[PDB]
């Protein structure tokens, strides 16, 4: 139903855990910097 | 005879150029310019070098053109013509009309650069500087305009298209932002004049400032405030403003840097 | 206060103003690629697979069958499409917060 | 029996990306390199023409100047040509608003008008822009203007063994952190252009050669060289050849037919496995669009004499 | 009323050293120095040739090889001729009678397997080679048949910006002690070498090209550059030429005759004050030194057609 | 029709050689020598460069002959020819025909030695060595020719030589020390039995050396006693003979540097 | 001797004798070229004025009005010719210690 | 009447008195041991 789900499934086999759960709020956080840091030119980016 | 050939070669290259073989004309264009110099002939090989860039940018030879302007620079340079308004608006309409994402461009400004008061500044006359940054202006190359207004000394254009820049591909938050880097950019160049006249444009124009200089927005204040003690010349004053504004000082943090040199320029803060 | 010693007298109310309005200002966003061509500064995750590496290289996780294998399984499928979907929506719902 | 005297094959092979014509000074490189590009921008989506040559003569084969960007050729859509700039990169405009250390912009200037003045500055260059190509792939297809056979040679050569050093180098790696990013970034690219310009399907030499002594010989050296580099190449370019006609004979015409002929069949003898394309020497400069078209037609399609 | 059409001027130069041939690809460099080469022998005590372009053709031109060492040439007695060796310095032969260090041999070898392998190599090679010949003044005169207009100025620039950097050097010099030696010791040839190519007395540079746009141009820019180095030059070898007969017209010598008029009057046209010596295009190949001295002959006596 | 080419080529060689047109012969030389090549033809190529080259020195075409000869080592390198005698006789031949002070018989042995045992030494099969050494000795070229045979295994020429080249250009005082220095050198290169007999049969034949194991000379004396040691392999003894006659050794000071490898070779003394 | 103890006894009285020999032998004088060609070794004054200059630098010696009035003074004239001719003689005196 | 009275005779005004007799005794030193040193070689030197 969401990316979130799927990335927990294949952590689930691919990583421990523990390390799970850390791959996943580190890209939580990742994420939440690049919405925090979005200008124009990255706008561009994706539409490219 | 021996002054001969040059004039059957003249002769030559009108007649290629009426027949619209516009290369083998650049190639005699290059041989005159070449026979010219080394005969001390400096101005008449400039002249007939302008002429033919002009030609063949009428034309579209956008190459052959360049190439031309380019001989032009290098007779300036080697006959170290003195700088002259005249020769500056030369230079600026050849490079105008050339193509902008040419690197011939770039080449032919920093050559013109360099010849135009090469003995300090990289500025010439800032008048060729004011030229290049208008050309680009109207052909809304906003970036290279600002630096060369940057390196110019016309600060009400310059505040002109700081507000159309800021109004087309600025922000809501950065309009007080554009013009303070830009006046503190100015002061960095010693040009504190320059810095208090586009402060004053730039905010009389731009409609999201309010008329004043009392204005609204902390950054402005701030700005005024520190033109006005580098008028003063106090370093009280300096650390003073620097102190109390740093929560909007800190909104760009170049903006200290550029500090660190106001200080030492204006207020004598040793390196 | 100390600091308006210095400065001429009329100066110091607007400057106080301004001290009670910049420790309520929210900080600056993300400048404009426009004001970041004026300065001189040029140093201002690609697939959710390079996503999920990069997270695991700074969280220093050690994948336990492997990384390849990882982005073989996916390998963007339909049902994995919703990521860039969701990246679309997203962004969609920034074009609300500057119209 | 033999491969036929024409281009055919290289404009069959899509995959060529890479094609240098060489040879011995005054052959026909710059022409026959010309009209090579315009028959394949009548085929290939896009193809350039670079004049590796630091006296490029592009510019004078197809009377259109062209900078040191690629730029369309006149009267071709898909058809772009560039000379290679032997000068590095211009000194970026100053922003002197902090202080005004030399340290940097005087010293990496000072190496660059020493590189430039360099000669091997003019090859790498044009080693320096292939890898830059292989970063774009901008063009289908690409065409070189090589100088001589020594410097060509030269040229194709810097590829491996700037590799070799390369390898080394990352060998005994750091035995500063920005520089080893940036050897790492570019390993890539110069593994990449060693291979393609050792695979046979991606790049071949075009020999152009006279029916002469001197050129004929030059052109066996270079062969042997490319052999030596693992370069393929597979056809071969007699340009300037004289066909008598019985209508005037003329002493001049006659001998140098002869001359050619003999040193036509010894080309013939020596190169098997070869397509050997005969090109006549036209009465009129092969200069311009027009004539250059024209000449290529006839460097596809085998002449035949009256 | 103009300058004679003969190189009368080069020969009469008793002081004149260092001659330099050269032009766009293919206009005959090689045998225009060899006849060069030749009528300077018979006047100078000894004369040297030195093919500095990497594919050497001299020993093709007079059918007679020659080694990287300077060689009696068959049929002369003070007639010498050398081709550049691009690999450096052959490796000593080992004594091992000690440790067998690697530091010193291997890294040795590395290096100048390298430096063979660069492209640049074949001019410094060159120059080294001239450094030598100062050392040595072994010739009377020396004439170069060099590679195209590029690298032949590439060269050409090399001594004054290796003068440069020694200066910088020496200026900034220990800011070791055997290596400080050799370089006071090799800035004296170095300025020397300087100073003789700049010499209008000592050293010349002959412009040899054909009556054609391409060739015209290149030899154009050429003089120019020259004229940058400041390297003298007054006189230029069009070579190659077409004279009709009225005997029996054929239509190509007609057409290539009326293009090499046209560019011929283009030649006269622009160079005034200096020697354009004019050479046909004979119908025999020019090799051995009989047909070379042959050639020379005509080279030196104006030619008229019958 | 595809195998026609290369036979009219080598009939065309033919008829070259015949008309004496010399250089055109060596080019066709080459163009044989490569399609041979390619056609995998090693033993064909080399045979045909071996002819080549001695046809091309019997008319004295040096330059030809020695490209033609570098071809042939070409072949040798990349067919990897296990070395034979009669190759490095072959060899040994072309670079005798060569001139002495060309720098190309310099390459060709440098090549030659390469190729000949590549793998270790730089010695091939030492009759190389020896017949270059020959060669040289009978060119009178004392200095390579004693190179070579402290690179050989014959200890006999080696002795007859040195004897000769004492007498020529040694000196009175110096009989000794030539034979000593070689000996030496023999044992720097783990020869002893070579060293052995060199100084057996310098010592025998020199006039100037009386025979007899107990010599006059007491560097002969320290010769005979290190050999002796060496052969037994004691380092006490090797170390009292250097000890005992240092005010000899230090004639020729290398002599020093040569015993410090001498008992790292022959009796363990560590580096 | 102590030597003595280790090599075999026969050997023992031709060393004393080279010994007793060695400290009277006259040194090595110096060596023919021909024999320095086997050493794999290479580190085995052009007129008056060079030679004096070179003594001076030697001794340290500071000119007191001008080395180069010193070389032009002479310039190598008839009397001073005596310094060659001496060299000539010098040598041809040599021939006579090696025959 | 010799080459060490021209020296002597130049050096008098060329180098002082402790100068010149200090150079006079190195060049001494300087011609003994190159006759010390003296070899065929040297004497073919001479001889060109
Ligand atoms: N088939 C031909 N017919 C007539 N003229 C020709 C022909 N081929 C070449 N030419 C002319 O001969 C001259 C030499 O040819 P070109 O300039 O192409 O040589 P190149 O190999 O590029 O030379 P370089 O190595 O000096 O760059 C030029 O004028 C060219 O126009
Ligand atoms: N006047 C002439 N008549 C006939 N053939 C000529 C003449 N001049 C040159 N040639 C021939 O033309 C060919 C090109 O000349 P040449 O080899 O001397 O050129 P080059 O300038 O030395 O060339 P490169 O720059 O490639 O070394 C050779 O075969 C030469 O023999
Ligand atoms: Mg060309
Ligand atoms: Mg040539
Ligand atoms: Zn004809």
């Amino acid at each position: 139903p969401q990316v979130w789900q799927l990335i927990s499934k294949v952590l689930a086999r691919h990583f421990s855990a523990a390390d799970a759960s850390r791959v996943l709020e580190q890209l939580q956080r990742d994420y939440e910097r690049s919405l925090s840091r979005l200008t124009l030119d990255d706008i561009e980016r994706l539409a490219s | 005879r021996n002054r001969g050939g040059v004039q059957r070669v003249e002769g030559k290259l009108r007649a290629s150029v009426e027949k619209g073989d516009y290369y083998e004309a650049h190639q005699m264009y290059r041989t005159l310019f070449f026979r010219y110099m080394s005969q001390s002939k400096h101005t008449e090989a400039r002249e007939l070098m302008y002429s033919g860039a002009l030609l063949f940018f009428s034309h579209g030879q956008q190459n052959s053109a360049a190439d031309l302007s380019m001989l032009v620079l290098e007779s300036l340079e080697k006959a170290e013509v003195e700088v002259a308004d005249e020769l500056l608006e030369n230079l600026a309409k050849v490079f105008s009309l050339m193509d902008p994402n040419s690197p011939e461009r770039v080449t032919f400004v920093s050559r013109a650069l360099k010849w135009s008061s090469g003995g300090s500044g990289k500025l010439g006359h800032p008048r060729l500087h004011q030229l290049l940054a208008l050309t680009l202006w109207k052909e809304q190359n906003y970036c290279e305009s600002r630096y060369h207004f940057l390196h110019s000394a016309d600060g009400e254009g310059c505040a002109n298209m700081l507000v159309e820049y800021s109004t087309s591909r600025g922000f809501r938050s950065e309009v007080d932002m554009f013009v303070a880097q830009a006046v503190l950019q100015f002061l960095c160049l010693k040009n504190k004049s320059s810095a208090s006249v586009v402060f004053t444009t730039y905010t009389q124009k731009h409609p999201s400032i309010e008329d004043g200089p009392p204005f609204v927005e902390p950054l402005l204040n701030f700005i005024w405030f520190l033109l006005l003690a580098v008028d003063g010349g106090k370093l009280t004053v300096f650390t003073v403003l620097c102190e109390q504004y740093q929560p909007s000082l800190r909104r760009d943090p170049m903006y200290n840097e550029y500090l660190d040199r106001i200080g030492q320029l204006f207020f004598g803060v040793p390196p | 206060e100390p600091w308006a010693a210095a400065v001429p007298p009329e100066w110091v109310p607007i400057i106080q103003q301004d001290i009670q309005s910049q420790r309520k200002v929210k900080p600056q966003p993300p400048l404009s690629d426009a004001y970041l061509s004026g300065m001189p500064a040029k140093r201002r995750q690609l697939l959710l697979s390079e996503a999920v590496s990069r997270a695991a290289k700074a969280a220093g996780a050690r994948p336990l069958t492997s990384p390849e294998s990882l982005s073989r399984d996916l390998e963007a499928p339909e049902v994995q499409e919703s990521y860039r979907q969701q990246l679309r929506s997203d962004i969609q719902k920034r074009l609300q917060e500057d119209p | 029996e033999p491969l036929e005297p024409t281009l055919k094959n290289i404009i069959e092979q899509k995959s060529l990306k890479w094609i240098f014509v060489g040879g011995k000074g005054g052959v026909g490189k710059t022409t026959c390199s010309c009209s090579l590009a315009v028959q394949l921008a009548a085929v290939r989506e896009s193809v350039l023409i670079i004049s590796t040559n630091p006296a490029h003569n592009i510019s004078d084969a197809f009377d259109q100047k062209f900078s040191k960007v690629p730029t369309k050729v006149k009267g071709y859509d898909n058809l772009f040509a560039m000379e290679i700039d032997p000068s590095l990169g211009v000194a970026e405009l100053p922003d002197e608003f902090f202080e005004e250390d030399n340290m940097l912009s005087m010293g990496k200037k000072m190496m660059q008008e020493a590189m430039s003045a360099f000669p091997g500055i003019d090859e790498a260059m044009s080693y320096a822009e292939v890898m830059r190509l292989v970063k774009g792939m901008n063009f289908s297809v690409v065409v070189f203007d090589t100088a001589p056979t020594g410097h060509t040679l030269r040229l194709l050569n810097f590829p491996t063994i700037v590799e070799r050093g390369l390898g080394r180098l990352m060998q005994i790696k750091n035995q500063a952190d920005q520089l080893a990013s940036k050897l790492e970034e570019t390993l890539p690219v110069i593994r990449s252009v060693s291979e393609q310009f050792k695979d046979p399907e991606q790049t071949t030499f075009i020999c152009v050669c006279i029916a002469e002594f001197l050129s004929l010989y030059e052109t066996e050296r270079l062969i042997q060289e490319l052999a030596k580099c693992r370069i393929d190449t597979h056809n071969i370019i007699v340009n300037q050849l004289v066909f008598p006609d019985n209508e005037r004979p003329c002493k001049m015409c006659e001998a140098r037919h002869k001359i050619q002929s003999k040193y036509l069949d010894q080309m013939e003898d020596l190169y098997e496995d070869f397509h050997i394309v005969k090109l006549p020497l036209l009465p009129h400069e092969v200069r311009g669009a027009d004539k250059v078209n024209t000449f290529s037609k006839q460097l596809l399609e085998p002449y035949s004499p009256p």
